[PDB]
């Protein structure tokens, strides 16, 4: 079976550079087209250039002439782009494909290596309880989990228990360090009835914070 | 022995169509056997040669046959900033056919191929073509090994490297009983010579029509070469299959190479990863050695023999003098892992000129005596030039060093009597291997049934 | 280049419908197309190849079709799978170019959102900052806005939104929305409020409170 | 006493001539009754038998034309012998031999046909350009050897067709070496430039106006080329009393017969002449390279002794081709074919350095044996080929034929000829087995049984139908 398996997500400063992989398994390298293919939410999907690993010859756009490298090793069955100068706008999902039968098409992905540049050290994140203010049968408390760098993070209730009924939402880049936050809904019976925690990890620092919600 | 000399069945096809270059038996999926004919010079739409395929029921009065049609229109695809080009003109579809299981594999060596990009060009260069057919369903299907997309000077940048521009793929052909497509590419890396095989399921799951370039994965080619031995040696001028390692798991490959060393010749015995086992090398240059192979068990051992024609070897002769007449030359293969050793016998042709081994069709057991046994074709031998078909029997020890009947062509100068053969397949349901023998000289196709000795 | 127009960006639509994405190229790519599904979170998967040829593996209510530059990615009897994002891409010529992008989305009735604001903990004041958060959970359709008002008068610097998939229960959306100020401007002003505009109401839906009072 | 002749005891003239070359017959009527009339010669006479009733031939060889050797080949209209005798009457009874000689000379002084073949595919750039004043400083080397010498030019590169031929883009047809940075001629299979002349500075000059062209295999056409050369007599412009020499010069292999398959060519090449006015060669896209052996047997057929003269990469090939065909020369050229002009020279000094006899015609019943005497004086028995010699150089051959038993026909005659050579000697047998009193036999004699018999040479005969 076909399948392209790349590196690791990637965490770079800017200016620096970064060498991503795409191993051919179940086939040999050297058949096809080696494409790389770069996502971001709102950009879109971006065709960066292709590599023939059989004789190292390369296509390119001219957008990421400079900053975009493709090689190939078909010793190791893998192809690599590399991206130097990194920048903000490099922060990205990036993958690697090859064509199934026509030569020049775009059938078979790899998984995805993610790219996130930043100047961020390693912060540990603040976690806020969010209670209501100063009445009808539904309530609805809150974490708010602000300045953690880098992802992920963890968040349950209760540590897993209170599971139905809750949404955590996104993280969010703000100002170099990331922003989360997640809400349960129980019934008015329930709260402050019940002690409901905010269990937060942040594997990168290490740290397993837990706030307890308090009324007001 | 026991062919039937005088009633004969006839097809024919259009004139000039060389009907009859290439030919094979071929059975359906309910087992009736049928003569699949090819015919490189039958008109196209645009009243050019492109040639043409037949499958001819079988019928002891013979005739016409209908055409198996196949697209002869050229393609043009506009892709990846380059322009894609066949061209069918003059491509000699049917220049080789055979058949496997409900399958027949017709091609054309010198379909032309060429890629624009810009200004730059591949060059308009023959990669050859082949067409796979399963006419019962109607299914369609084309394999085109040495199409590529690179420029010119990419090329002449890398001292012509794998340069597959000149293939001539389907110059000869044969199918392993797995059901993998083995081509002749004489004209590859430079006219070294190579050979491409993929499994016919993977021809057929693979192609899409209009791509022009796709990707067999499953396919095999072989490798290319500095060794000056093999420049210009036409390595798959003719091809074969059999076993030859003692491994019934692996199946060997016999690859004619009629120019191999300054015109020497040789045959290779090779895996199917095209690692060299065996070679024969010709014994007299320019004499073509190598033109045609054939494997067959002629003595009864259960192991394959080795059948060589040099059609163009000249016989020694009194007062010093030459006489091309051809030649066969006869390999058994010995017990166990051990060498070919030297030629087990020589059959050497008489009439001058004649091309004695042009051909050679392994019979089956025609006598039925548990010999399988050949025929050998001299396309303008005989007292009369017309052409000669000779067949040897075979024997504990080999083969009959003296033929066992003649086929005289019953067509009239011209018409390479004997150029193409196919024998080992009963087609009349006697129960008796039968023996058809193409002459594209006259564009015909003639049939003898063995006959109860 | 080769502008990729693809139409439209979002549909909502239910089980066993049969929907068309289309795909306008900006000149004739001779079917020179290929179709890409991404399900969330998760990779790509190849469609279609050559305009109409389904890669392998392939269900055949898939289906490509189209000519010159305008070509459309058929999906017959929709699954609970083909709920995901979908991309044409042209290869008639270098560079490759992609379309926007085509997201199938769950139908269902109309839901009104519940909304819920956050004063800030005494945690985050006693550190120097202050954030009010503001929920609008369940709600359908996707299209909503949110409005930060201090002191009656609309805010835009320091707000900061998230928003959820579509939910695999209910096939409802979900938003956050951050108002991030300093302790001293915080207390320049008493009265915080995000508005809500949904079109399940013609009136946006309020909720608000004033600083020290409670 | 009595010998092989009595005592096989012979019924008739004829069957005692059949028993050994020594019998003789007696046709005298007055011969006792107990006496043999089939004895020795010496024996009849002294049993007084009539001297003009003796049968007894006697294998003889006399010549009939025998012109002495020319000392020059130079002038004339071709009256020059090499040859001598030119033809004799040889006559030989059953079982029976004669001897005779033959001298051959290589005469001095004898006009020469020197075709040039030349390669002109892209490879050979530079070679024409050493050959600008070849015909002059060739017409100054030969004017030594020969006061009749003609040159003429042929080029060649290979077949106009894919694959050895570019057919892209439509430029490279008018010009295959539009992709590099200069023109060269469009593909040609064969082309005569220039028909045998004693006008020198025409090969000069026709040779400046030359250029090459360029195809993409290494190997090229020239066996085309040197088949149309030999089979196209009066475009060529062979001489009937000349030596031909047809000069092949390449720096690389060469296609040869079932080659053309690569360009869809399968017609076996037909020996034939296919060369019009526009002197091209017209079958070169239709027709296979020729065998060696078809080759062979035109080169043979007009006389032609083909030179390869070909660099050092190729020489071992080329030689190795000579050997596939008998009467080749090869010689090293230099990789700008700078010193063909002795090259050639050479060529012909070695090809006139052999005399090697040839018989055509020769009966079933006639076996032949040589004696040759080369150098100087020296026999060297069982051998019909001198070698070493020298331009003028003279040597001898001494023939003996051995006739098995008496043939049907009592009249053949069959050719002794030099390989190469015009003139030849020619033998006019003559079987002498019967008797000259058959002739005036006696059908129904009153002598012989009542008219049952045949009186004939002195005896009884049966009749025919008993
Ligand atoms: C032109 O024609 C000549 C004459 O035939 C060719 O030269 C021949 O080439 C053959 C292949 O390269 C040679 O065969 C080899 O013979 C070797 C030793 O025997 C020779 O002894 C003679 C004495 O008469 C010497 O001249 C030679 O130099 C040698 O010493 C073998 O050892 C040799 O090795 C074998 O190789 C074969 C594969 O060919 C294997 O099957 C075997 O296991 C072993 O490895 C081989 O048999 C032949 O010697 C040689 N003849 C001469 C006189 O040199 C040219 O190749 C031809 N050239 C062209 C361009 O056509
Ligand atoms: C270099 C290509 C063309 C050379 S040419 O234009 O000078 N033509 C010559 C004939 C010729 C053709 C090819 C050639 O090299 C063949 C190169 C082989 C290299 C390959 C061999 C297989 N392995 C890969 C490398 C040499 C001469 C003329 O006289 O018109
Ligand atoms: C060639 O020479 C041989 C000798 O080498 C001749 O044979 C001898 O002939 C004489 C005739 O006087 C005999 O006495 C010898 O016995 C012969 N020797 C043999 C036969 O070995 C032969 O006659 C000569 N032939 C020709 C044609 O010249
Ligand atoms: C070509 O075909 C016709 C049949 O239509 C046949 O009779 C004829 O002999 C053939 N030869 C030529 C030269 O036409
Ligand atoms: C035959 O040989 C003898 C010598 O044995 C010689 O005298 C005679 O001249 C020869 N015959 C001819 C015709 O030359
Ligand atoms: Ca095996
Ligand atoms: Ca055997
Ligand atoms: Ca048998
Ligand atoms: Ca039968
Ligand atoms: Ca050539
Ligand atoms: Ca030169
Ligand atoms: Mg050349």
């Amino acid at each position: 079976e076909v399948q392209l398996q790349q590196s690791g997500a990637e965490l770079v400063k800017p200016g620096a550079s970064v060498k991503l992989s795409c191993t051919a398994s179940g086939f040999n390298i050297k058949d096809t087209y080696v494409h790389w293919v770069k996502q971001r939410p709102e950009q879109g999907l971006e065709w960066i250039g292709r590599i023939d690993p059989a004789n190292g010859y390369t296509k390119y756009d001219p957008k990421f002439q400079g900053k975009a490298t493709i090689t190939a090793d078909t010793s190791s069955n893998t192809a690599y782009l590399q991206l130097s100068s990194l920048t903000s706008e490099d922060t990205a999902v990036y993958y690697c494909v090859r064509p199934l039968y026509d030569y020049y098409a775009m059938d078979y992905w790899g998984q995805g290596t993610s790219v996130t540049v930043s100047s961020a050290k390693t912060t540990a994140p603040s976690v806020y309880p969010l209670a209501p203010v100063c009445t009808g049968s539904s309530v609805t408390l809150g974490c708010l989990v602000k300045g953690y760098f880098p992802e992920p993070v963890t968040l349950t209730w209760n540590s897993g228990s209170l599971s139905s009924g809750v949404h955590t939402f996104p993280a969010v880049l703000q100002s170099d360090l990331y922003t989360l936050s997640s809400s349960v809904t129980v019934t008015s019976s329930t709260w402050p009835s019940q002690s409901i925690t905010c269990n937060v990890a942040h594997p990168a620092s290490s740290t397993k914070v837990d706030k307890k919600i308090e009324p007001r | 022995l026991n062919l039937d000399p005088v009633q004969l069945t006839f097809y024919a096809g259009p004139n000039g169509s060389q009907f009859g270059f290439s030919l094979d038996f071929h059975k359906d999926s309910h087992g009736r056997v049928a003569i699949v004919v090819g015919a490189p010079r039958t008109l196209g739409p645009s009243q050019e040669e492109t040639g043409g395929v037949f499958l001819c029921p079988w019928r002891a009065e013979g005739g016409q046959c209908p055409s198996l049609l196949f697209d002869l229109r050229d393609e043009t695809r506009n892709v990846g900033s380059q322009t894609l080009q066949t061209f069918k003109a003059r491509q000699g579809l049917g220049a080789s056919v055979v058949s496997w299981s409900d399958v027949i594999v017709a091609c054309a060596p010198w379909q032309h191929w060429n890629v624009l990009e810009k200004t730059e060009e591949a060059e308009k260069t023959p990669v050859g073509s082949c067409f796979l057919a399963q006419p019962e369903s109607g299914r369609r299907a084309e394999y085109s090994p040495c199409r590529g997309n690179t420029l010119s000077r990419i090329y002449v940048e890398n001292d012509f490297s794998w340069d597959k521009r000149y293939c001539e793929a389907g110059f000869s052909s044969v199918v392993t009983q797995a059901g993998e497509l083995v081509l002749g590419a004489p004209g590859g890396y430079y006219f070294l010579g190579l050979l491409a095989q993929a499994p016919v399921a993977d021809i057929f799951s693979s192609y899409r029509p209009g791509i022009l370039l796709w990707h067999v994965s499953s396919q095999s080619l072989s490798f290319d070469s500095s060794n000056p031995e093999y420049f210009d040696g036409y390595w798959g001028y003719s091809v074969a299959v059999g076993e030859f390692d003692g491994d019934l798991n692996t199946t060997e490959y016999v690859v004619g190479a009629p120019t191999w060393s300054w015109t020497l010749g040789a045959v290779e015995i090779l895996d199917s990863y095209y690692q060299r086992l065996h070679r024969l090398r010709g014994e007299q240059m320019a004499s073509y050695f190598g033109h045609s192979v054939a494997v067959t068990d002629v003595n009864g051992d259960g192991r394959h023999d080795l059948l060589v024609g040099a059609p163009l070897y000249m016989e020694s002769r009194a007062d010093r003098k030459l006489a091309e007449v051809g030649r066969v030359y006869l390999f058994l293969q010995p017990r166990g892992p051990h060498a070919l050793g030297a030629p087990s016998l020589l059959l050497t042709g008489t009439q001058l000129y004649g091309r004695f081994g042009s051909a050679i069709a392994p019979l089956g057991d025609l006598d039925r005596d548990g010999y399988n046994d050949i025929a050998v074709a001299a396309p303008y031998g005989g007292p009369s030039g017309r052409g000669q078909v000779l067949v040897f029997l075979g024997q504990s020890e080999g083969l009959r060093s003296r033929p066992s009947q003649v086929l005289d062509s019953p067509f009239p100068t011209g018409s390479a009597f004997g150029f193409s053969l196919r024998g080992a397949v009963d087609i009349d349901d006697n129960g008796y291997p039968d023996l058809i023998v193409g002459a594209y000289g006259a564009n015909q196709v003639a049939v003898y049934r063995a006959q109860p000795v | 280049d080769i502008l990729m127009t693809q139409s439209p960006s979002s549909m909502s639509v239910s089980l066993g419908d049969t929907v068309s994405i289309t795909c306008h190229a900006s000149q004739g790519i001779s079917s020179n197309i290929g179709w890409l599904q991404q399900k969330p979170g998760k990779s790509f998967m190849g469609l279609i190849y050559y305009g109409t040829n389904l890669v392998d593996g392939v269900p055949s209510r898939f289906s490509g079709s189209g000519s010159g530059a305008d070509y459309s990615l058929t999906i017959s009897s929709l699954d609970s799978e083909d709920f995901a994002d979908y991309y044409c891409v042209q290869y008639a010529q270098l560079p490759y170019t992609f379309g926007g992008g085509t997201k199938l989305e769950i139908k269902r009735a109309d839901a009104a959102p519940t909304v819920s604001i956050f004063p800030p903990s005494s945690e985050q004041l006693t550190s120097g900052g202050a954030s009010v958060v503001c929920f609008l959970n369940n709600f359908y359709p996707k299209d909503i806005n949110v409005k930060w008002k201090i002191d009656g008068s609309e805010r835009q610097n320091g707000v900061l939104n998230s928003w959820t998939d579509q939910d695999s229960k209910d096939s409802t959306y979900s938003m956050s929305s951050t108002l991030t100020l300093t302790k001293d401007e915080y207390e320049r002003h008493n009265s915080y409020t995000c508005e809500a505009t949904h079109k399940t109401s013609t009136s946006p839906i309020v909720k608000s409170f004033n600083r020290n009072e409670c | 006493g009595p010998n092989i002749c009595t005592t096989r005891g012979v019924s008739s003239c004829q069957q005692c001539l059949a028993v050994s070359p020594m019998c003789a017959w007696c046709s005298d009527e007055a011969l006792p009754l107990g006496s043999p009339r089939c004895d020795l010669k010496e024996n009849l006479l002294k049993d007084n038998c009539a001297p003009e009733s003796i049968e007894f031939p006697v294998s003889e060889a006399r010549v009939l034309e025998d012109r002495p050797l020319s000392d020059k080949g130079s002038g004339d209209s071709s009256q020059v012998t090499q040859v001598s005798p030119q033809r004799i009457a040889l006559r030989l009874r059953p079982d029976d031999s004669k001897n005779f000689s033959i001298q051959v000379r290589q005469v001095e002084d004898y006009p020469v046909d020197i075709y040039y073949l030349m390669d002109l595919s892209y490879s050979m750039k530079d070679d024409l350009w050493s050959i600008q004043n070849l015909g002059t400083k060739l017409a100054t080397q030969m004017r030594k050897l020969t006061s009749n010498l003609r040159i003429g030019f042929g080029a060649f590169v290979d077949k106009p067709v894919s694959p050895y031929m570019y057919i892209s883009p439509p430029e490279a047809l008018e010009n295959p070496c539009y992709d590099m940075k200069t023109t060269c001629l469009p593909m040609f299979g064969y082309k005569h430039v220039l028909t045998l002349t004693d006008q020198v500075t025409r090969f000069n000059e026709e040779v400046k106006k030359q250029s090459v062209s360029r195809n993409r295999d290494a190997p090229e056409g020239g066996f085309d080329a040197i088949m149309q050369a030999t089979v196209c007599d009066e475009k060529i412009g062979w001489r009937n009393d000349a030596s031909h020499l047809l000069v092949f010069t390449t720096d690389a292999k060469t296609h040869i017969a079932l080659d053309g398959r690569l360009a869809g060519i399968v017609q076996p090449n037909d020996g034939q002449c296919h060369v019009g006015s526009d002197n091209h060669y017209s079958a070169s896209t239709t027709m296979d390279y020729p065998s060696l052996g078809l080759m062979t047997e035109k080169l043979s057929q007009k006389n032609i002794n083909l030179i390869f003269a070909v660099t050092e990469n190729v020489v071992n090939l080329y030689q190795n081709y000579s050997e596939l065909i008998p009467g080749t020369t090869v010689g090293v050229l230099s990789m700008d074919s700078s010193n063909v002009l002795q090259l050639i020279v050479d060529a012909y000094g070695k090809i006139r350095s052999k005399v090697e006899l040839e018989v055509r015609d020769l009966p079933e019943e006639l076996s032949l044996s040589f004696n040759a005497t080369c150098l100087n004086n020296e026999v060297i028995p069982g051998l019909k080929s001198c070698m070493g010699l020298k331009i003028g150089d003279t040597v001898s051959f001494s023939i003996e034929a051995k006739v098995r038993g008496c043939p049907q026909e009592k009249e053949k005659s069959f050719t002794i000829k030099p390989v190469g050579f015009k003139d030849s000697l020619i033998v006019q047998v003559t079987f002498d087995c019967d008797c000259a009193c058959q002739a005036q036999a006696e059908p129904n004699s009153h002598r012989c049984n009542n008219g049952n018999g045949t009186f004939e040479c002195g005896v009884c005969r049966c009749g025919p139908g008993w």
